[PDB]
RNA sequence: CGCGGGGUGGAGCAGCCUGGUAGCUCGUCGGGCUCAUAACCCGAAGGUCGUCGGUUCAAAUCCGGCCCCCGCAACCA
RNA sequence: GCCCGGAUAGCUCAGUCGGUAGAGCAGGGGAUUGAAAAUCCCCGUGUCCUUGGUUCGAUUCCGAGUCCGGGCACCA
RNA sequence: GCUCAACGGAUAAAAGGUACUCCGGGGAUAACAGGCUGAUACCGCCCAAGAGUUCAUAUCGACGGCGGUGUUUGGCACCUCGAUGUCGGCUCAUCACAUCCUGGGGCUGAAGUAGGUCCCAAGGGUAUGGCUGUUCGCCAUUUAAAGUGGUACGCGAGCUGG
RNA sequence: AAUUCCUUGUCGGGUAAGUUCCGACCUGCACGAAUGGCGUAAUGAUGGCCAGGCUGUCUCCACCCGAGACUCAGUGAAAUU
RNA sequence: AGCCAGGAUGUUGGCUUAGAAGCAGCCAUCAUUUAAAGAAAGCGUAAUAGCUCACUGGUCGAGUCGGCCUGCGCGGAAGAU
């Protein structure tokens, strides 16, 4: 459950640091994003070296979420903090080249091909 | 097909017919000339 | 377009519009638009009705306008209350009553005139009909 | 001939063109049409206009923005209402003469074709 | 829209209220003085009086309309 | 969209009942200077916005158009 | 002997403020909603000059003409002065169709995808934020779309009080 | 601008987006020098804006604790018409 | 009305346009072959060619046609409990 506002930590490098949801893309009146839903992003902090600078607007896959995720057996993952990897606004595809921390198995898909290939676990 | 209130012929091929209460021009020649209501 | 050059007074009563027209017969020319209606012709309408009519016979042929505006039709401004004087003049209009002949034409084919008018008729408030100069 | 593109009389060398004169009226009355759709509304009424020499073969205009002013008076007397609207008019005449219009990246996109992707 | 003041030589103002007459400073033109230009001295030229149509023996003036200018008013809801 | 006035040289503009069009300035020359500005002088270098029509004849008149200024109406 | 010109002439003799208010009355008379009206607005339609490579009517359509609805501004003063409390926001709504999406069709300057445009249809659906009291609008990013209108410009004996 | 109608003027700053807020411009409808002019540390239950923290204000409301409401016995109003 | 035929010559009419051949436009529109045929009523062509109507023959055998003046009707005609 990510919602508008809601600061997100970023998984990939590219100087993102702190970030804020501005829209949940999907449908009319859509409320929540989690798992690996695509969303809008707007930067706040950012590193000085800057793969991307402060005040940018972007897209991002929600990855880890504090509310966790379920799946068929009733098992439930629940990461301590929300995190998303950035995406190029038109072409999609992560603009980063690394992934920090675990990502969920659920994320797997064609367009999210480049992420799960990276990252230490799951 | 144009509705319009004053139908009338255009092309010589235009026909004028009264199906139901409605009037209707009919040019087999040029399709644009179809018209209802007049 | 087309109004008296001068007037003995500036404004005028609303009047009334009863009775059959005077100049009911053609003379200046051959073909003619007789009225049949009752009403008015603002100085524009006798004009725009003309431009439709001149543009058909083109430069050839001739035309006489039997009627002339000569009646002020005053009006009050936009959203103002009644009665602080008669409103100032806005547009001239010529009353016309049934049988009045509105236009005439000369060196033209009869069939170019039924058309030359029928265009002109569409631009006018009153009903009309084509008519001929007659042997008498 | 050249076909310069004016903006409030500020001729813009960037948009200069060269076309056979018969062609000019269409390239003329078209080039303004891109400008009309991509110059943001301004606080005073605007006048885009393609023209050859001083002669002007085409024009379009952006509209004014304007305060409602009347949204208040509702007694229905008119003279009490022309007073407000008279200022709205008298003052736009001033704002129109100082004018001046920044034109950033517009001297570029679409105006230089690249109005379609990938661009 | 409502009241009231104004349009006069190239410029800024008198003249009008008190129908018969247009004046001031400037500048423009010519001539002087100086090595030459300013200033300076002498002479001169220059005005449908905002248009229109009216009272008139006669209109810058008088009374009506139209054209800009400026000033004041536009209030209780 | 209506109303009134417009479109005349490279630029700012004067003119037309229907009788072979101009001014300042810019430009190009002359005079002057040892030559330079400056100054005086001299040349218009236009199909009278574009397109059709009437007239012996059109920059004026007429038709259609693209435009410029002002005045109303639209213009958070 | 009066320009007592407010000209049948209240005195020989006279101006303003009130949001600090007061009393007697008035729907005889104004501000809101209603009513009649429809100039203004909005919406169609008739005529067809013009634009559309040629091509009046795929698309637009000038001047001029005839209508409809009762959103705006208005008119008149019919109803309420013997206290009816006016925009917007919240909450819950409801009818109209001149339809924003979805659905069915004719024409197209409709190859395809994507459109334009009129006819049919009201079952369901119809965005969150930034600024501002604002409805509106401009901007931000969404969406199948972010419809236009009435309902006392719905809704204060239901809340709010900007 | 506590003053500026036109006006959300125009430029810059902050904001994903800022009719307010901040610094400027000067075309001041209609600032001005003891009906004071321009500054100014401390003070303010004063006006406006921004940020960190904290959260049921909110997305969106769920449960529980007690006093009313509801039923039984005793007493027993009011505006109104 | 239908069905079978002809629908020609001067000649690409004049210009104007790269092209203007019945047909993009402007002015004109006579003359011959005859049953009859417009220098052209549409379609057609880049331009020609090409296909029709107009007018004539043939079969066909009984009314056909377009306006006028009047009676009544039909479209025009969309609203909110
Ligand atoms: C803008 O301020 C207005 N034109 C918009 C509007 C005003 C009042 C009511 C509805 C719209």
């Amino acid at each position: 459950m990510i919602q508008e506002q809601t600061m997100l930590n970023v998984a990939d490098n590219s100087g993102a640091r702190r970030v804020m949801c501005i829209k949940v893309l999907g449908g009319s009146h859509r409320r929540y994003a989690g798992v690996g839903d695509i969303i809008k992003i707007t930067i706040k902090e950012a590193i000085p070296r800057g793969k991307v600078k402060k005040g940018d607007v972007l897209k991002a896959v929600v990855v880890r979420t504090k509310k966790g995720v379920r799946r068929p057996d009733g098992s439930v993952i629940r990461f301590d903090g929300n995190a998303c990897v950035l995406l190029n606004n038109n072409s999609e595809q992560p603009i980063g080249t690394r992934i920090f921390g675990p990502v969920t198995r659920e994320l797997r898909s064609e367009k999210f091909m480049k992420i799960i290939s990276l990252a230490p676990e799951v | 097909m144009k509705v319009r209130a004053s139908v009338k012929k255009l092309c010589r091929n235009c026909k004028i017919v009264k199906r139901d209460g409605v009037i209707r021009v009919i040019c087999s020649a040029e399709p644009k000339h179809k018209q209802r209501q007049g | 377009m087309l109004q008296p050059k001068r007037t003995k007074f500036r404004k005028m009563h609303k009047g009334r519009n009863r009775g059959l027209a005077q100049g009911t017969d053609v003379s200046f020319g051959s073909f003619g638009l007789k009225a049949v209606g009752r009403g008015r012709l603002t100085a524009r309408q006798i004009e725009a009705a003309r431009r439709a009519m001149t543009r058909a016979v083109k430069r050839q042929g001739k035309i006489w306008i039997r009627v002339f505006p000569d009646k002020p039709i005053t009006e009050k401004p936009l959203a103002v209350r009644m009665g602080k004087g008669k409103g100032n003049v806005e547009y001239w209009v010529a009353l016309i009553q049934p049988g009045k002949v509105l236009y005439e034409m000369d060196g033209v084919p009869e069939e170019l005139a039924r058309e030359a008018f029928k265009l002109a008729a569409a631009k006018l408030p009153i009903k009309t009909t084509f008519v001929t100069k007659t042997v008498m | 001939v050249r076909v310069d593109v004016l903006i409030n009389g500020e001729r813009v060398d960037a948009l200069a063109l060269i076309t056979h004169r018969d062609n000019s009226q269409n390239r003329g009355r078209e080039l303004v049409e891109k400008m009309k759709d991509l110059i943001p509304r301004q606080q005073f009424d605007i006048a885009i206009q393609a023209a050859i020499g001083t002669h002007i073969i085409a024009r379009s205009t952006v509209k004014q923005l304007r305060k409602n002013v009347l949204a208040k008076c509702y007694g229905g007397d008119i003279s009490r209402k022309k007073k407000l609207l008279q200022k709205q008019k008298e003052g736009k005449k001033r704002m129109k003469q100082i004018g001046n219009v920044e034109l950033p990246q517009e001297a570029f996109l679409a105006i230089l074709h690249v109005g379609k992707d990938n661009k």
